[PDB]
DNA sequence: ATCTTCCCTATTTAAATTGCT
DNA sequence: AGCAATTTAAATAGGGAAGAT
């Protein structure tokens, strides 16, 4: 599948992931991302990395991306579209902590709150310490934090690049 | 010969911004400003610290600060007004046997293109840090001397010829060359969209503390006057493998890259001015630099 | 086998591989052993210059040096010289340096058109950055690579003293050395030290573009010793100035691009002195250097 | 330089040296050439000649003397290039190489029987303690032990009986107890505590009788009876029939070991123990895979079981067996023919050609070269080993910079490195700077040099650089202590490297006057061990006591006496040749060394003595010593200057002591400009570093170009206050000294820092004694035992220098060099020369330098403790930040006149300042604050 | 790779006569036309030359060049009086120390330096005189010589003009030439093209001066094509200088003592190897070019 | 004993051919 | 055209045995 490059530059004065974050942000809120584009990042050793590699099947020009992160331009280098037989793909995995299922357990099972923590009390706070991002949602008023991490290839994609199932 | 350095020896600084205060306008509506409001939410969790594993049971209430724009203005407005004064080359704590050597051995610097990379690091956004990323729009105005300045596209990483910033710069080098002062109230309007989330400045926490102090004066949402400083003097491109400029600083050291690049390959500030007063040939980019650094000031003794 | 390169405009640079060199029926021939004899034209031809597997002989020497043909010993495709007489006005009847010799030793001697010639190399070098476009490289005229060429031009011109040159030198090498690196996805700094296939590479390539250089300024008489940017101590300093024009031009794509396809050094080779020949990279040095001394 | 190349080489190895030796020279034909080459020609044809390959057979001839000999190629005894070589020359009553043959090959048999016991069966497996209750050796030789009470051991069949727990094993057969020292001392030698024993045990067997279990072999001891509980599986084939032909090879030959003596059986048995861990250690380190189970001596780097003990055993046998042969009959690989030494000394240096005196076919040679400094006694010393032919020497010398001063003088008279190696085993980080290419100086680690055939029999072969250096050295300028480990180690096999370096090569000490009495008793242990073998020592001190020239001499003597009665030739005696700047005398001397050595030295005497005295001492009157140094640097300031610039050294004791006569001077008010320097050895590897390079070239004196190091425009007083680091190997040439009394060498060395570049003499006084040492008014019982040999044994009656010097004095090497050891107690010279002879004496003790019997002990590497020093802790300086208690501090900045930042580097403290904040300062470096 | 032999000490020394050269098995050879393979010790050789007959191949020239010998070809000479054209491969691919030549042209360049340095060269030959005295021949210090001498030093002390230093160059080298011929009892008329054992000397002493003036001037990086004396008869670069302050002194009593005793020229040969070699010739050259340049 | 001649003995040099650059 | 690998083979060196003086 040919892939495209986008490599933060220049982005000391503000640190690189803010820059790669503010791209995933701006490359979705201007669509790219409809279900068939996908992201990877050659450089996951402890940090998400600088380069953002859009692997589309159909093909992805300079033009439209270019067009679509004029905001970046200032700090922002896209590489001419080279091919890659295999892409090594990510996807999405999220966090819960406490209160979020409590929440679930008032809603689905209607239990009250007390025994609601009465189930939970023991259990629960898990922490990913994969590589990540920090997304601003624009749907639900928040911003938080994305964990990445390496899994079998799908075919269709979310609308930030991550592979479905 | 071998004049050797003051332990007292100190410079001013010559270029003071003040704190930048932050606004919310609209980009048609630009006179009606509105002051970004700190928030801040409350998050619950226990505390988990290395010293105190006997207190990690229950604690810890903490409320993160967080700074947005309103949902009806779209346009972050940053007002400073940045203060550029003379005779650099005065010490105030040094004195005169090294200082006056100094003001003899850097008075042929070209202070057109100090001012003017001043001016440019006002005007094209590198005070501007978080906040500019991501903005489909870029605005400066610049009020000098009953003087109005308007830029709009300017590249922030190379200092590229607009006759804006040159006709404040004259004015600038003026200055910085000679006695007085100017004043250059800067305000940047930023269109980052309906909503979008700002960046004040970070006050220091300490390891545990709260997760993040943003700057406020009196409740509104601001940056340190220090940070626009770091970014008024972001004009080093002269040490050797230079790529993108840095803050002036007597070693050439900046924190967050855990690296410094003027410090320890005599390019530093210290032997620059030892060769100075001992009168060796500067090239005319170190001498800027060491002008630069004394515009800067700070002490330098030992 | 033989090829032909040119230097001022006509054909004159003749390669002889494989064949040995010697003299039929009053005429300098030569016999690639592995098939015939061919003689070689004199009215068009002054260098020639003999690669792996050639002997010449002492009376086929005395007599391409007796009708104005000079001969020089290289590494294969000619470009990388180790061996040579010098130019002179003929090589019969007089013995007198070059006129581009003596005006490069006047420009050599005035501070001041040593610092404007100075300015002119750099200039070429930006120069050869867009006249030798390649295809499989980044575009010239995109906006970082021209940000870099016209900050670079804007210091030249605004510099006055060497050493400043000398730090406009270094970031635009570094500029377009973190380029390339940003658009072939890797994190490359420049030291010779290191084991990675980039910098062996591009030191590999700066080894060839040092050998064309000294061609270049060996074929208009100019010895190596005199550079424009480089320190008065610095061996060779001329050689490391003229091959700049070239090395981050064409030294730097083709070394960068062979590194990305990762092959071996002998096939980079073929591809350096291909694309020496295909668009006369030793001709452009040569009226190059035509500009800088006359003035 | 003409040169002419000869080579016997067979194979393509022929064929390869060809290209080398023809891209250099001119080919002559018949495999030979000739030709004109330089002398870095000879060097680089060197190097790649060397470094082509294995079996390079070259001899070079540089006129009519052999320039090199690749291989061990025979080439030239009398005429070069033999014809029909063949075997069978000799074959004598070889007699003790049989001797060693036997004891080698049965003890190696035998070394590792004691591995058998369940408990190394459970430690190699690893269920229990890996620390032994009884060392394996120990329960080998309790093995042996048994099996000789009960069987006769040299002619029976092995069997290994039932064996318990004894505390000795050594009976009285001399063989037995030979083979029986050699098994438990394969990996350690006993240790024995006992102070009666240490006071009166001297003979073999009588020492031997009192090494028991309880001398380090006996860690423990709960799990005694798992110990001695052993299994038979080594009767095989192979394993036996090899003990049964070694024991016979013993049993034929110990009818010549009890006509050995005392001495004899010393060194052979230090032999056969160095082949023993030689061959040891040599299948220790290789893996050979195979094992028939059931019984396992060593484990790999994974922990498997590998190298079962049968083949352990038979491969150690063999191992040794080939080390013995080897370091037995080895023809050494010599230096390089220097043509820059061969011609005739000029001016100062001419009496260099006293070694036209002496005769260049003597097998042994014992120099004490007495040359002042400055004449080139290094130079001489290789002059004097060249003169009997290629040389093959050990250059040892205290100092790491001494070392590096004796490289460059090697470096730019003559010697390359293919010859020469110069060995620091530390990696100092001191580099030199401002420019790499023009610095023609530095002499560093790199030894093209040749690999000698010995590295074959060592472990792993040989090791990485330093040990290829060591051994395969043909010269090998070394820190001392790389030669000191060669008389035995407390644990393990360093001491083989040493050994088998000094074995085949001569030993040149310089300067042994300045080791400590431990150190010279150990030196003068490693000079006997190198006269065992043939091997020539020179000694070369000028300050010489008649003590140390005569224990070194006896020690060579008896050297030399292993070494005759060795080879079966009658002892002559000794070829003594005594050396001076101003003669040689070489006499053959089996008895009566004093008189002629004192004679030698009275001769040198009256040729000092007429010379004009170039320093004058006055030991000043004023009581306080603070003052008295403030006087004396007024007075010689005023006497002693050169147009009002003058040099001073205060050389004081120790390090507070130092920065207690700084901290008096830089808060002195006078009208003198004085600028003061700290020099102790207390200071962080930068500024130790910086303060040695500034100040040899400053205090360099025969030119003028210090003039541009220091400002002699402005009369000004240069003072450095430096401890006993200045009178040792340092080139220093102060206008004046002032010297706080510690010994009378020390003051004998600190006249040779002043004028020791010029020769004008002095007119007045060049040199103030103090009249006391500062340790007076910290304590009046003992004052001169730090940095002297006053000690608790003996002490002065009075520590008054009227009483214990002369008043004005001319210090020449005199004082020293005459000796005499009546009034000890009132004069500083005397007290000297006392404790010298009473510590180095002709007795064999158990610290002494005769050492018999107690070799075969660990006692003299134990309570004689090379480099003996305090705990010594050192704390760390990394990047400006220190490590321990250290806080730096502020100097007095009233007249420093050069201070060298530091940021790296360690500083030494001993763990008693430990205690305190040692306070590290820029200017000086360790206090008591 | 070390430090790669020096020039000055380099010792090695020969003209190759009918031979073809070429590398077998590592190392530089010279195969004549009777089958016999003589190697040549490329790594101390300071020249080597081509006589008629000969034939260098590629490779062998580059070992010879990259090690630094420097390689000439001997026949050349057409006119009637001149030794007029020798063909000379320089080692340029050895980048060369610089300051040397900065110095030679800041005194090439200046006019009155050039004579300034005209006239200690001619003393030069005149010292050398002095120095290096052989043990046959004449005496250099009687009454003809050191009368000739004290006459052309005083001419040249107050020459002006360098066709007076033509001149009396010319009446320098006929005064020597002839005393030469007085001594050996024989008439002598230098003609290069004569069967006579007193000139085919002295051109084969003419190519070994020559290739020691051109390892002397590419051991400091000068180069032939900066002649110092230049004129109509004298006309064939710095080589013409510093090959000719060794005639009178070393060569042509050389070449005048081999015709005299009269064997082969394998003799001459081996003679200007051991006299180039014993007194240190090319390091002497070396180090007046050095004393020269820095003053 | 020493020395020579001759037979193993294989170890040791020189040539020959030929892809490969 | 030089070289490398690699074969092939001619020859050089040496040791043992036996026969002479
Ligand atoms: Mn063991
Ligand atoms: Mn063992």
């Amino acid at each position: 599948y040919n892939t495209i490059s986008i490599t933060v530059v220049d982005a000391d004065d503000v640190g690189v992931n803010f820059v790669v974050s503010k791209v995933l942000s701006t490359l979705h809120n201007k669509g790219i991302f409809n279900g068939e584009v996908g992201v990877t990042f050659p450089r996951m050793d402890k940090n998400v990395g600088d380069i953002i590699t859009l692997f589309s099947k159909t093909g992805v020009d300079r033009k439209v991306l270019t067009s679509t992160l004029n905001t970046l331009t200032d700090f922002i280098h896209i590489g001419k579209p080279k091919e890659a037989d295999k892409v090594k793909t990510y996807r999405k995995v999220d966090t819960k902590s406490k209160g979020k299922l409590i929440r679930r357990c008032i809603k689905r099972k209607g239990v009250s709150a007390e025994t609601a923590e009465s189930l939970y009390g023991n259990y629960k706070g898990e922490k990913c310490k994969l590589p990540y991002i920090v997304v601003n949602s624009k749907s639900t008023g928040q911003r938080f934090s994305m964990f990445l991490e390496e899994c079998e290839n799908s075919e269709k994609f979310n609308s930030y690049g991550l592979c479905i199932v | 010969t071998k004049l050797k350095a003051p332990a007292v020896l100190a410079y001013s600084r010559k270029i003071n911004p003040t704190n930048a205060l932050m606004f919310a306008v609209n980009w048609s509506d630009r006179d009606n400003t509105t002051a970004v409001m700190v928030g801040t939410k409350t998050v619950a969790g226990t505390q988990s610290v290395r010293g105190n594993p006997n207190d990690a049971d229950k604690g810890n209430i903490q409320t993160v600060n967080f700074a947005n724009l309103p949902h009806n203005k779209n346009t972050l407005l940053v007002k400073y007004n940045v203060k550029f004064v003379g005779d650099v080359f005065k010490a105030e704590l040094g004195g005169g046997e090294y200082s006056n050597t100094l003001q003899t051995a850097l008075e042929n610097t070209d202070f057109g293109t100090l001012a003017y990379r001043y001016v440019y690091n006002i005007a094209a956004g590198r005070t501007l840090w978080r906040n500019r990323v991501g903005a489909e729009s870029i605005e400066t105005v610049i009020t000098v001397n009953d003087q109005t300045f308007t830029f709009s596209d300017l590249l922030v990483n190379e200092f590229d010829e607009d006759v804006d910033v040159a006709e404040i710069a004259d004015m600038v080098a003026g200055v910085l060359s000679g006695e007085g002062f100017v004043t250059l109230k800067v305000e940047h309007y930023m269109l980052l969209g309906e909503g979008s989330e700002v960046f004040p400045s970070q006050e220091f926490v300490e390891n545990s503390k709260l997760s993040k102090q943003l700057f406020d004066l009196n409740g509104q949402a601001a940056m340190h006057d220090q940070k626009i400083g770091n970014a008024i003097r972001t004009i080093d491109t002269w040490y050797e493998d230079a790529t993108t400029p840095i803050a002036v600083e007597p070693y050439g050291s900046v924190v967050r890259n855990g690296v410094a690049y003027r410090a320890g390959n005599k390019t530093d500030l210290f032997t620059l001015m030892d060769g100075a007063v001992n009168g060796k040939s500067l090239t005319e980019e170190d001498q800027m630099f060491v002008t630069a650094n004394l515009i800067r000031g700070g002490v330098f003794g030992g | 086998m033989q090829k032909q390169i040119l230097t001022s405009q006509k054909r004159n640079m003749y390669i002889l591989s494989r064949c040995k060199v010697l003299v039929k029926n009053g005429q300098v021939c030569h016999l690639h052993e592995d098939g015939n004899v061919y003689t070689v034209p004199y009215a068009n031809t002054v260098f020639i210059g003999l690669a792996e597997g050639t002997s010449i002989t002492n009376e086929a020497m005395s007599m391409l040096a007796a009708n104005g043909v000079i001969v020089f010993w290289t590494k294969g495709g000619g470009y990388d010289m180790f061996a040579a007489d010098i130019i002179c006005h003929l090589p019969q009847a007089d013995y007198r340096p070059t006129k581009y010799m003596q005006n490069w030793v006047r420009l050599w001697l005035d501070e001041e058109k040593k610092l404007s010639a100075a300015k002119e190399i750099l200039k070429m070098r930006v120069d050869s950055l867009s006249t030798h476009v390649h295809d499989f490289g980044v575009d010239v005229e995109n906006k970082r690579v021209s940000s870099i060429v016209n900050k670079f031009d804007k210091g030249v011109t605004q510099a006055t003293s060497f050493e400043s040159l000398l730090g406009h030198e270094g970031t635009f090498v570094k500029s377009l050395y973190k380029e390339y690196a940003l658009e072939y996805e890797i994190e490359f700094k420049r030291d010779h030290k290191s084991a990675d296939n980039y910098n062996k590479f591009l030191t590999l390539g700066n080894y060839y573009a040092y050998g064309i250089a000294r061609s270049s300024l060996w074929a208009l008489g100019i010895d190596n010793s005199f550079p424009l940017l480089h320190g008065s101590t610095r061996r060779g300093g001329l050689v490391f100035d003229v091959a700049d024009i070239i090395k981050t031009s064409i030294i730097l794509p083709l070394a960068f691009h062979a590194a990305d396809q990762g092959m071996s050094n002998t096939e980079f080779k073929r591809s350096c002195v291909a694309y020496f020949d295909k668009n006369d990279i030793l001709a452009y040095l040569i009226n190059n250097i035509k500009r800088l001394c006359m003035e | 330089m003409f040169i002419r190349i000869k080579c016997f080489s067979k194979q393509p190895i022929a064929k390869k040296v060809s290209r080398e030796v023809s891209a250099y020279l001119e080919y002559t034909g018949n495999n030979t050439w000739e030709g004109h080459i330089s002398g870095q020609g000879v060097s680089n044809l060197q190097t790649k000649l060397i470094n082509v390959g294995k079996g390079v057979k070259v001899v070079c001839n540089y006129q009519d003397k052999v320039l090199f000999a690749i291989g061990n190629v025979a080439m030239s005894d009398t005429g070069s290039v033999p014809k029909y070589t063949t075997k069978k020359v000799y074959k004598p009553d070889d007699s003790i190489f049989t001797l060693k043959q036997g004891l080698v090959g049965v003890a190696a048999l035998w070394h590792d029987l004691g591995k058998a016991n369940s408990y190394f069966q459970r430690k190699l497996r690893g269920e229990c303690n890996p620390s032994d209750p009884v060392r394996h050796e120990w329960v080998s030789g309790v093995i042996v032990s048994t099996f000789a009470k009960g069987n006769d051991w040299l002619s029976d069949d092995f069997i290994i009986p039932e064996v318990k727990h004894s505390d000795n094993v050594f009976g009285d057969d001399q063989v037995l107890n030979a083979v029986l020292w050699l098994i438990n001392t394969h990996h350690k030698k006993g240790l024995v505590e006992d102070p009666i024993y240490r006071a009166t045990k001297t003979m073999f067997t009588e020492t031997l009788q009192c090494v028991n279990v309880n001398g380090g072999w006996f860690n423990y001891g709960d799990n005694i009876d798992e110990c001695y509980k052993i299994d038979t599986s080594f009767i095989t084939d192979t394993y036996v029939k090899q003990l049964n032909r070694y024991r016979k090879k013993l049993l034929a030959t110990k009818h010549i070991w009890f006509t050995l003596g005392e001495d004899q059986k010393i060194a052979i048995l230090q032999e056969c123990r160095v082949a023993l861990m030689l061959g040891d250690s040599n299948f220790s380190s290789d893996l050979i895979g195979g094992d028939g189970s059931h019984l396992y001596a060593n484990l790999d780097e994974c922990g498997n079981l590998k190298q079962t003990l049968t083949q352990h055993l038979l491969g150690v046998t063999d191992c040794a067996l080939k080390a013995l042969f080897t370091i037995n009959h080895h023809k050494p690989v010599k230096a390089n023919f220097i043509p820059t030494i061969a011609e005739k000394g000029e001016g100062k240096f001419a009496w260099q050609n006293g070694v036209n005196m002496v005769d260049s076919s003597i097998d042994n040679m014992f120099c004490i070269n007495m040359a002042s400094t400055g004449k080139g006694k290094t130079l001489a010393n290789l002059k004097l080993l060249q003169h009997f032919g290629n040389v093959r020497c050990s250059f040892g010398l205290g100092m790491v910079s001494l070392t590096k001063q004796t490289a460059k003088q090697f470096l730019d008279m003559g010697v390359d490195y293919n010859s020469a190696a110069m060995v620091t085993g530390f990696s100092k980080s001191r580099f030199n700077l401002g420019s790499e290419s023009l610095d023609q100086d530095e002499v560093s680690v790199e030894y093209w040099g040749q690999t000698s055939s010995l590295s074959k029999v060592f472990p792993n072969n040989n090791a990485g650089f330093k040990n290829k250096k060591l051994l395969s050295a043909p010269i090998l300028v070394t820190t001392t202590d790389h030669l000191v480990k060669a008389s035995g180690v407390k644990k393990g096999n360093k001491q083989m490297l040493p050994y088998v370096r000094c074995m085949h090569s001569d030993l040149v000490l310089d300067e042994i006057d300045d080791y400590g009495i431990e150190d010279m008793v150990v030196l003068a242990r490693l000079v006997y061990l190198t006269a065992c073998y043939g091997n020539k020592v020179i000694i070369s001190s000028a300050t010489i006591t008649p003590a140390i020239s005569n224990i070194f001499y006896e020690a060579y003597s008896s050297g030399y006496k292993v070494f005759c009665a060795n080879k079966q030739t009658t002892y002559k005696g000794v070829n003594v040749v005594w050396w001076d700047e101003f003669g040689i005398k070489v006499e053959k001397v089996t008895d009566q060394f004093s008189n002629l050595n004192t004679r030698f030295v009275n001769k040198r005497i009256t040729n000092l003595l007429e010379s004009t005295p170039k320093h004058k001492a006055l030991v000043v009157d004023q009581d306080d010593n603070m003052e008295a140094v403030k006087q004396s640097i007024t007075t010689l300031h005023n006497a002693h200057n050169s147009g009002g610039v003058s040099f001073g050294l205060i050389r004081t004791t120790t390090i507070k002591d130092c920065v207690a006569v700084t901290q008096e001077l830089q808060n002195w008010e006078t009208d003198l400009s004085i600028k003061i320097l700290c020099y102790h050895s207390r200071f962080v590897g930068d500024t130790k570093a910086q303060m040695e390079e500034y100040l040899s070239k400053v205090l360099n004196r025969k030119g003028d170009e210090y003039k541009k190091f220091v400002d002699t425009t402005t009369p000004t007083a240069y003072i450095v206050v430096a401890t006993p680091v200045v009178e040792v190997g340092r080139d220093f040439d102060f206008d004046w000294a002032i010297i706080e009394p510690s010994s009378e060498r020390s003051i004998v060395q600190c006249a040779g820092r002043v004028l020791r570049h010029r020769s004008s003499t002095p007119t007045t006084h060049n040199i103030h004694i103090l009249k006391y040492p500062f340790k007076f008014y910290r304590n009046s019982n003992i004052c001169y035992d730090v940095a002297g040999y006053e000690s608790k044994g003996y002490k002065l009656k009075s520590k008054n220098m009227l009483d214990i010097y002369k008043k004005e004095s001319i210090v020449n090497s005199v004082n020293r060099l005459q000796g005499d050891a009546a009034f000890y107690t009132k004069s500083l010279t005397a007290l000297e020369h006392k404790v010298l002879l009473d510590k180095l004496t002709t007795d064999i003790a158990d610290t002494n330098v005769f050492v018999g019997g107690w070799q075969l002990t660990a006692n003299p590497h134990e309570y004689c403790k090379w480099r003996r020093g305090t705990k010594n802790e050192d704390l760390v300086l990394t990047d400006g930040k220190w490590s321990g208690n250290v806080t730096t501090t502020k100097p007095i900045q009233s007249k420093i006149w050069r201070k060298w930042q530091g940021e790296n580097g360690s500083i030494t403290v001993p763990e008693y300042l430990l205690d305190k904040t040692i306070c590290y300062n820029d200017f000086y470096g360790g206090y008591e604050n």
